[PDB]
């Protein structure tokens, strides 16, 4: 910034913080608008062998949903859709705001 | 498999299959089918009479506790005798699980309103009526929610035209906005995209 | 004892053990009017008996909450009330009967 | 109306300035998105989700991409998932800034809006650098992301992130301890946990009443199970607690952004499956299979196996879900869009009982409603 | 038996009674609609238009369809009474800006290809 | 150019008073910038 | 893991009670807010002097559409109609026929700019880099008709903006 | 308890369709013919419903193709012919149904290319 | 290679000019008709035919990945030159 | 009857003697990938796209030419069949020109569709491609022979259906070419059907060239009135 030191001190007193440390104007710390070209690495399937598509075909491994107790067609403990959710733990970083 | 293929979760698959068996055993009067998809989503098919008992059981049972109605919508399949597929999506916060309840209806058969089970169902049922024409009996206030006042037809039906039947413009002679039959300067261009070769042999149907 | 449940509208319940015992006894007595071979009756009786046995065997509220896996026993009381209401509604509905009707030949066929 | 967000016709019955009844009339921004999607390929239908919630664009892109990927049974590469989470947290920052500043504007604190929209402009610069568009980027696609990050983007994101905290501090200095703000927000629109659950609420509208629920924690997606953050919880279920929760969620998003910046891995950006994701342009101009797959993916698109899924994420406004039905072809059969704003505005009349006109304005502000997702 | 679930009415007589009640409500409402919306038409024109709209569906013989038509008519009346409709919506029933399309064969032959 | 200004004020153009056919002493607009200086001015590149 | 936002209790000692009473009677937090606004008053504003100064953009930026040429002056477009097929808004209308020398070229190439969503799907689908979204965004008009571009308008846009377009593509083609 | 209606299904009054597009439309029910440019047959499995073609004209500006019938792009898919017929009847549309065409089974024999005395013998491979 | 019609309207590269009796001319009154002056057919006609010493030549339009898909052109016929289907450049084997 | 019993992926099928594997597969509603096979032409068996695995048989067979034996179990979606299809498509695409944007067959190409369905998604061919000169066979059928895959469908149609023996192959190996070997016009009242039978854009309609794409055309089924055949 180009503010005089007296105005800077007035700003810090009014805000109660060191304003020059964190500036909203971002003068020169940003990256250059011109950059070197990027190499850009390939995916795992860029192989010359052992790469048949039938071994990596996720779309063709989908199948219709499993049918459970269609209507057309002991102990027997009760069940839940999933195990009960575990209780959350209070934060160690900052439990109370 | 590995890098590009979605991994499986057998534990959730067995848990959902077991809970579907549980629900089917508890409510044989209404449950017609239970399905588990390969990405671990549980679907329960019910008779239309069982909309209220099944949802109430899933909300209030200690082992179900599906206290949240995530979504309620309809799907239009004109080829079926019962045109409209009514889909309920529920979430259980106690058990970190989701469930889907599905039923059916046609143009003239009312479906029971679920506002007594879930208060969220009010606007969802209003939207289903507005978009598909499915009437919900005992709905506290059923009326159009998304369409213009006086709008005729149900746009989300498969036989409703994409651009509708009427368009709006301002007319200076009558000093108001008027509605007139649609004319398009450019007609929407229909594309035939489907390949004549079958893609997924796992879903091939019998040749009749 | 506890100052707040942390959930809006859920008041702190003094003497939770007696409330839970009363609610579970009411649930069992309502289930007693349901046919013996009904799956709902047997499943709910099993889980209610387990919870009642846990309640009768632990006087500490925090450890009872830990055992019940129910999240702050006030919510356990609310769940028991919901179960009692569901039991009465189920007794009215009689869902243990055979399927009311079969769907149309191709009602659930997808695709198309 | 300045407080009606442009397209909300709220029919209210008043006794004096006390609000007897709230009857929200919607559809003034209903464009028939769900019917239009049926006439598009999945790639062609992707940009609609940018315009569903136009304050959280990449989050809707991520939700739709996850639904399509789940139907396709494919997996995005790890670097794409890390970029998705980083940009989703940036989007959460943008959304919470918009929500808080517009809320304060409706009550009357008009100054923090100007302070925070400069940060919003910098985040739009990030979107434009990564995708070429300021808001409707369309960067997140089924299979990964469209393009890799340009060199130098991470450094600028780090520079912005190391300073956003002081802007949060200045906002919180202007609003949190002010007695006028507390008088306008404390004990206004109080909702109980049971009512919130039964009315279909999600997100902050659930966490403000003490419900411990967050989809990024309970049902993690992408790499959200690899980052550490806290979930703010309210206790009074009112406007002030939800304000505090949103501010703390901004802080936690900054924390997640730091973790994502330090953990960015190398590798490809879209799934290495040319039947789903288009190949690189050099490959398309060099090899026969790449050209064929480019042609077919940009004319017909990829076929999706038949099935129906409901995929939901923790959007900045709540649970954003898609019920996507596939009939086996390259065009979706049905696409139902679930918006938290729908249910939240459906519960507006319940929350406004016993309150006044300004209180109803504050409740509209605290529900964090954008009508693109409400009307669709 | 045809095994169909009803909506409101068991047969056509109760459907006719509901139709008559809806017609009475619309007939009562018409003058208030003319006054509130500041319409340039007369009360007789509005009541004639209501009669025309009712007689448009006179051929219906299915009680369920009649019940749904009555439900839609009550929705329209509730929209009109609450002034949710505007003057444009009310005047859309009259088609005042659409040219009268001829019905005879020769005129259709002259104007274009539509049957 | 003035690199001591913050990002956005470090580059600016003083428009001409007479372009192709019109007097632009007061009537100036952003479309008067030629493409190369358009690229430099909008910081799409660091090279004039 | 979670945290509470409004679960702190104020101390009831005479010191704290007197401090709170002084806060109530003397309006200290209001003065703090005034001080923050005064601090912002003396800061340098973020306003730029448009149109003399411009907002920063990227080579990836999507602006006005243009049709490009080969270095010989030949049109790059080969009427493959990939952009028309992929266009999510159906904003592209293409007709083609063999040219007088037998070349595959367009006779109609229209982009309805009021239908367009500027998504860049068309320039992705193009296999010969013929259709691009340029860097220009200042092309507002006074009539609707001026925003219905035909092939001549797009070719003129390409001829007018090629110097910037080629440089923008050169900086980004290795990311594509 | 049920009411036992005894009339054929008709929902024309509830669909919001103008009278012109109910009584003057002709829908065709058919299985689409195989595109002869390709050998794939996956597009000849289902039944289709399409409306009669109406007038298209050039727009005075841009020379685009204009239309005035809202049903010019409406295509429905059915699993059987009876489902399509029922849909058309309950919607009140006059329909024409074309029977499905299946290619007849054919007798292919590779050895016939090299016959001792028949004309099926090929002069080239 | 712009050319004017007997009415004075500039004929575009696609050859479309309004008929003298066409009312649609009125849209250009008090305004102009947008016409691109760089006719691509004439521009590609000015390019010389490249002499190469092989029966098959490769063309990608120049610029590597900034051109068009790479195609291979047969040059066996001495009666006619080998033209690229993408770029329009011409190639031939040494004769005479 | 005289029918024999065969299995297609374990499903019993009753077929007449002399039925091929391809026909048995199509009786259960599966279409075997094919390039050279046309049900109205003679069986060629050259493209090798229809190779399929028979259970308990080490070597895959050509489904278009092989009569199915009783008790055979045709495994149409096993690893062997899929890898055979991928290899055949790789060999077909090795020398094929990158002409899809300028090819009229684009969007309705059997090569494209069967590459998308049964082939791999990338290339490992690192050599140069072959290019052949074009043949002038008339003003109706446009000829770009670099796209030819040597199916020989056109030759068989000319010989058998049109009764004209003017088409053939010259050379051998990679240099085999489809044409007339002389400047000759294939002018016949049925000559235009070679455009339809050709799977690729090697033979295309000259009056229709470059004007449209398959996905944008609307199909109207009608009747021809140019003669009394209907
Ligand atoms: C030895 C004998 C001495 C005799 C006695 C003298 C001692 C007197 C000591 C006490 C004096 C206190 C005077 C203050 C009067 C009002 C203070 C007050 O309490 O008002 C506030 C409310 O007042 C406000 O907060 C102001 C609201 C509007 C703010 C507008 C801007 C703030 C002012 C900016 C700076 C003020 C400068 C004023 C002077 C300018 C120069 C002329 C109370 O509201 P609540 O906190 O909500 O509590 C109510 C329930 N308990
Ligand atoms: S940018 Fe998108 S909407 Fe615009 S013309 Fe290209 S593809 Fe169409
Ligand atoms: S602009 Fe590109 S994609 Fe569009 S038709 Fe021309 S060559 Fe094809
Ligand atoms: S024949 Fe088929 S694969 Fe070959 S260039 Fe033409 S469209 Fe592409
Ligand atoms: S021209 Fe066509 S039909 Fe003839 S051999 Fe070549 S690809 Fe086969
Ligand atoms: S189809 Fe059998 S080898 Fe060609
Ligand atoms: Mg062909
Ligand atoms: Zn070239």
């Amino acid at each position: 910034a180009s503010a005089t030191r007296v105005i800077q001190l007035l700003r810090n007193w009014a805000s109660g913080r060191d304003l020059q440390a964190k500036l909203q104007l971002r003068y020169q710390e940003i990256s250059k608008r011109t950059q070197p070209p990027p190499k850009l690495p390939v995916g795992p399937s860029h192989k010359l062998s052992n790469n048949y598509y039938c071994t990596r075909d996720g779309r063709r491994e989908a199948m219709p949903p499993s049918i459970v107790m269609s209507s057309q067609k002991t102990e027997k403990k009760a069940v839940t859709p999933a195990p009960p959710i575990k209780r959350w733990e209070l934060s160690k970083d900052q439990p109370y705001l | 498999t590995r890098p590009t293929i979605r991994p499986r979760n057998d534990v959730v698959h067995k848990q959902l299959s077991a809970f579907g068996q549980y629900v089917a055993e508890i409510l044989p009067k209404y449950v017609q089918q239970v399905q588990v998809s390969c990405f671990n989503e549980l679907e329960i098919f019910i008779h239309p009479d069982g909309v209220i008992p099944v949802l109430t059981f899933l909300r209030d049972h200690t082992n179900a506790q599906f206290k949240s109605l995530a979504d309620l919508t309809a799907v239009d399949v004109p080829t079926r005798q019962n045109r409209f597929e009514i889909v309920y999506n529920l979430l259980s916060l106690r058990f970190n699980s989701r469930i889907r309840v599905k039923t059916y209806t046609d143009e003239l058969t009312p479906i029971e309103s679920s506002v007594t089970v879930y208060k969220a169902a009010n606007w969802y049922e209003r939207e289903i009526w507005d978009m598909f024409g499915v009437f919900f009996a005992n709905h506290p206030d059923l009326r159009r929610i998304l369409t213009d006042y006086g709008f005729e037809g149900h746009p989300f039906r498969k036989d409703f035209p994409l651009s509708g039947y009427v368009e709006l413009r301002y007319d200076d002679e009558v000093k108001r906005v008027v509605a007139e039959p649609v004319e398009l300067a450019q007609e929407f261009r229909k594309f035939d995209l489907n390949s004549p070769w079958e893609a997924f042999p796992a879903y091939r149907q019998p040749p009749e | 004892l506890k100052k707040t449940t942390g959930l809006v509208g859920l008041a702190v319940c003094e003497t939770p053990h007696e409330r839970l015992k009363i609610l579970y006894t009411k649930i069992l007595d309502v289930l007693g009017q349901i046919p013996k071979n009904a799956a709902y009756r047997k499943y709910t009786e099993q889980i209610t008996n387990e919870k009642l046995g846990m309640v009768k065997a632990e006087p500490d509220v925090k450890k009872l909450e830990e055992q019940l896996q129910g999240g702050q026993i006030e919510e356990v009381i609310l769940q028991a009330e919901n179960e009692l209401s569901l039991a009465r509604k189920m007794l009215r509905w009689k869902p243990w009967e055979p399927l009311v009707e079969e769907p149309p030949a191709n009602q659930w066929k997808w695709p198309i | 109306h300045p407080a009606a967000h442009g397209v909300l016709r709220l029919v209210m019955e008043l006794s004096g300035e006390m609000v007897r009844k709230c009857d929200p009339h919607i559809g003034l921004l209903h464009r028939g998105t769900e019917k239009l999607i049926e006439y598009k390929t999945y790639l062609q239908a992707l940009p609609y989700f940018d315009r569903l919630d136009y304050v959280s664009m990449m989050c809707n892109e991520q939700a739709y991409s996850l639904a399509v990927e789940k139907l396709l049974n494919i997996q995005p590469p790890p670097r794409a998932q890390w970029i998705r989470v980083l940009f989703g947290e940036i989007t959460r920052l943008l959304n919470h800034i918009m929500a808080v500043t517009t809320h304060a504007l409706d009550i009357g604190a008009m100054t923090p809006f100007f302070w925070m929209f400069e940060e919003r402009e910098k985040m739009f610069e990030f979107y434009e650098r990564v995708s070429g568009a300021r808001m409707h980027a369309a960067y997140i696609r089924p299979g990964g992301v469209h393009q890799d990050l340009p060199l130098g983007l991470l450094d600028d994101i780090y520079e912005f992130s190391k300073n956003f905290s002081f802007r949060i501090d200045e906002l919180e200095e202007m609003l949190t301890n002010n007695r006028i703000w507390r008088n306008r927000t404390v004990d206004i629109g109080v909702v109980t946990a049971e009512d919130a659950l039964n009315y279909g609420f999600s997100g902050v509208m659930l966490r403000g009443s003490g419900i411990q629920w967050d989809l990024r924690k309970t049902q993690p997606y992408d790499v959200y199970d690899q980052v550490e953050f806290d979930v703010p919880i309210g206790s009074r279920g009112d406007c002030y607690d939800r304000y505090l929760c949103r501010v703390e969620e901004m802080r936690q998003s900054l924390r997640i952004i730091s973790q994502c910046l330090n953990k960015m891995p190398p590798g490809e950006i879209k799934v290495d499956d040319a039947k789903v994701s288009p190949p690189k342009r050099a490959e398309m101009k060099t090899s026969m299979e790449s050209l064929i797959h480019h042609f077919k993916l940009y004319t017909e698109g990829y076929q999706v196996p038949p099935g129906a899924t409901y995929t939901a994420i923790e959007a900045p406004k709540g649970e954003f879900g898609v019920y996507l039905v596939s009939d086996g072809s390259s065009r979706p059969y049905r696409c139902k869009i679930k918006a938290p704003g729908f249910a939240h505005l459906a519960g507006l009349d319940k929350m406004s009982k016993g309150h006044m006109l300004a209180d109803v304005v504050a409740i509209i502000g605290t529900q964090d409603i954008v009508f693109g997702e409400v009307d669709r | 038996g045809t095994s169909v679930k009803p909506i409101f009415s068991r047969d056509m007589n109760e459907a006719k009674r509901r139709v008559r009640e809806l017609y009475r409500a619309w007939y009562r409402e018409v003058p208030n609609t003319v006054h509130l919306f500041q319409l340039d038409i007369s009360v007789k024109q509005g009541r004639d238009k209501v009669r025309e709209m009712f007689m448009k569906n006179a051929h219906v013989t299915d009680p369920r369809v009649v019940d749904l038509l009555v439900i839609k008519g009550k929705m329209e009346l509730e929209e009109t009474i609450n002034v949710w409709k505007q003057r444009t919506h009310i005047m859309r029933f009259f088609h005042e800006t659409e040219a009268p399309r001829p019905t005879d064969f020769l005129s259709k032959f002259y104007v274009g290809h539509d049957p | 150019e003035d690199n001591k200004q913050f990002f956005g004020r470090h580059r600016w153009v003083i428009y001409t008073t007479e372009m192709n056919g019109r007097d632009t002493f007061w009537d100036v607009d952003g479309s008067m910038v030629p493409p190369e200086w358009h690229r430099w001015l909008h910081c799409m590149t660091d090279d004039p | 893991t979670y945290k509470f936002v409004n679960m702190r209790e104020p101390s009831m000692d005479m010191k704290s009670v007197t401090d709170r009473a002084a806060q109530t009677l003397l309006w200290t937090e209001l003065v703090r807010g005034l001080g923050m606004t005064l601090s912002y008053l003396f800061r340098e504003p973020a306003t730029i002097n448009y149109p003399f100064e411009k907002g920063p953009l990227s080579p990836r930026f999507r602006g006005e559409h243009a049709l490009r040429r080969y270095p010989s002056g030949e049109e790059r477009c080969i009427a493959c109609k990939l952009c028309e097929a992929v266009c999510p808004a159906q904003a592209i209308t293409i007709e083609a026929e063999p040219r007088a020398d037998g070349s595959r070229r367009t006779t109609r190439y229209d982009i309805d700019m009021t239908k367009c969503i500027y998504c860049g799907f068309c320039q992705e689908a193009c296999p010969v880099d013929a259709i691009v979204e340029g860097p220009n965004f200042e092309f507002s008009t006074e009539t609707h008709e001026e925003l219905l571009y035909n092939k001549e308008k797009l070719l003129n846009n390409g001829d007018k903006w090629e110097a910037e377009i080629a440089a923008n593509i050169q900086a980004d083609y290795l990311y594509r | 308890q049920l009411i036992a209606v005894d009339e054929k299904l008709d929902i024309t009054t509830l669909t919001g369709v103008p009278e012109e597009h109910i009584k003057t439309r002709k829908v065709r029910i058919f299985v689409p013919a195989r595109n002869n440019m390709q050998s794939g047959v996956n597009n000849t499995k289902k039944w289709k419903m399409e409306f009669d073609t109406r007038e298209r004209w050039e727009n005075p500006l841009m020379g685009w193709s204009s239309t005035a019938d809202p049903l010019s792009n409406l295509v429905l898919t059915f699993s059987t012919k009876e489902d399509a017929v029922a849909f058309a009847e309950k919607n009140g549309w006059s329909f024409d149904v074309e029977e499905r065409k299946v290619p007849k089974p054919k007798s292919k024999s590779y050895g016939a290319n090299f016959s001792w005395n028949k004309r099926t013998r090929v002069s080239t491979k | 290679g712009v050319r004017t019609s007997p009415t004075g309207e500039k004929v575009t590269h696609t050859g479309q000019a309004y008929d003298d009796g066409d009312y649609r001319r009125v849209r250009f009154s008090d305004r102009q008709k947008e016409v691109n002056e760089n006719f691509a057919i004439d521009l590609i006609a000015e390019q010389p035919v490249s002499e190469v010493g092989s029966r098959v030549i490769s063309c990608d339009g120049g610029g590597g990945a900034l051109g068009h898909p790479r195609v291979y052109i047969n040059l066996d016929k001495e009666t006619k030159t080998g033209t690229c289907g993408y770029c329009g450049l011409q190639f031939r084997q040494p004769h005479h | 009857s005289n029918l024999i019993e065969v299995f297609v992926d374990g499903q019993s099928v009753m077929v007449e003697p002399g039925t091929t594997v391809l026909q048995a597969c199509e009786k259960v509603g599966m279409q075997i990938p094919r390039f050279c096979y046309h049900e109205r032409l003679s069986v060629a068996g050259n493209c090798r796209m229809c190779l399929v695995e028979i259970e308990k048989a080490p070597k895959v067979v050509a489904a278009c030419a092989m009569p199915v034996m009783k008790g055979w179990n045709i495994l149409t979606n096993s690893e062997k069949s899929k890898k055979a299809r991928e290899g055949v498509m790789e060999f077909l695409l090795a020398n094929h020109p990158l002409d899809c944007p300028i090819c009229d067959q684009g969007g309705e190409c059997d090569l494209q569709d069967q590459s998308m369905m049964f082939g791999s998604d990338r290339s490992r061919f690192l050599e140069g491609k072959r290019a052949v000169e074009d043949k002038n066979i008339g003003p109706l059928v446009k000829t770009i022979m670099t796209r030819c895959i040597q199916c020989t469908r056109c030759i068989r149609f000319a010989s058998e259906i049109a009764g004209v023996d003017d088409l053939g192959t010259t050379g051998r190996g990679n240099d085999m070419q489809v044409g007339t070997y002389i400047e000759k016009m294939f002018m016949s009242e049925l000559s235009g059907n070679i455009i339809d039978i050709c799977p690729v854009g090697a033979l295309t309609s000259k009056p229709y060239a470059f004007t449209a794409r398959p996905w944008e055309t609307r199909k109207t089924e009608s009747i021809d009135v140019m003669d009394a055949v209907g």
